[PDB]
């Protein structure tokens, strides 16, 4: 019922077809539609739907939480100032 | 440089293969400055000879019949 050629399009430039599927693939990836139509190939009972957003949310944590430390301790790899003692 | 038996020789006590590794490396930050007289004598105490033995053939001599 919507209009044709407005949603999820890419116009390829140069002919740059594969940077143009690119583009699209990551576009629907960070929407999330790719794993979207992936999860909706067989059905997700409620209880399993539950644990996976419960065991994705935890990842998320946890994954933030680890590229906050190794960010903010990435400045300690530099050299050695102190070396031999 | 000096193995870490020689070194252990040296210095009569027991050493680790890391041990050795922080002494070559201080020896070698050591080297690579603008050392003196006596930071060069300091290196060479440690510093051991090699003897580099020539790949080169042995000429035989060149005889004479009758």
């Amino acid at each position: 019922k919507h209009l044709k050629f407005i949603a999820r399009t890419v116009m390829v430039q140069e002919g740059n077809v594969e940077s143009a599927y690119r583009t699209l693939n990551r576009i629907l990836t960070m929407d999330g539609l790719i794993e979207d139509i992936k999860h909706r190939r067989y059905y997700e009972k409620p209880c399993r739907r539950r644990q996976r957003e419960s065991y994705e949310r935890c990842r998320r944590i946890y994954n933030m939480e680890m590229a906050r430390k190794i960010n903010f301790l990435m400045r300690k790899n530099r050299a050695d100032p102190w070396q031999g003692c | 440089w000096l193995i870490k038996e020689e070194l252990e020789e040296m210095l009569v006590e027991k050493l680790s293969d890391l041990d050795y590794m922080q002494f070559i490396r201080l020896l070698e930050k050591l080297l690579t400055s603008q050392c003196g007289a006596a930071e060069e004598e300091f290196v060479q105490r440690f510093r051991r000879s090699v003897t580099l033995e020539s790949k080169k053939q042995l000429i035989e001599p060149v005889q004479y019949d009758e």
